[PDB]
């Protein structure tokens, strides 16, 4: 059951290690995962805010 | 038969398949850092070596 309802899911606050000052914080922009897998050099990143 | 960190170290009978098995070596270490999270070791990827 995969949906597109997004207005009842939320954004959240992430704990990465590098952060704007050098140092792990909770950013509202966290990456998750990378995938770097097409042949043109695009990625795909996950990140912790709705965009 | 499944080595860690060389090819096979992931399997299933199909793609879609529910049962996937694995015996690569993720170690799970105790936080040292005053924050929630899940720090772990993990073998190289074998499809990649």
């Amino acid at each position: 059951s995969i949906t597109d309802d997004f207005t009842l899911t939320s954004p959240y606050l992430g704990f990465c290690p590098y952060c704007r000052h050098s140092a792990p914080c909770f950013s509202p922009i966290k990456i998750e995962n990378v995938w770097d897998e097409s042949d043109d050099g695009s990625i795909r990143i996950q990140v912790s805010a709705q965009f | 038969a499944m080595n860690p960190g060389a090819f096979g170290d992931i399997q299933a009978s199909s793609l879609d398949a529910t049962d996937i098995v694995a015996r690569t070596d993720i170690r799970l270490l105790k936080p040292s850092v005053k924050n929630i999270h899940v720090p772990y070791t993990q073998a190289v990827s074998g499809y990649e070596m």
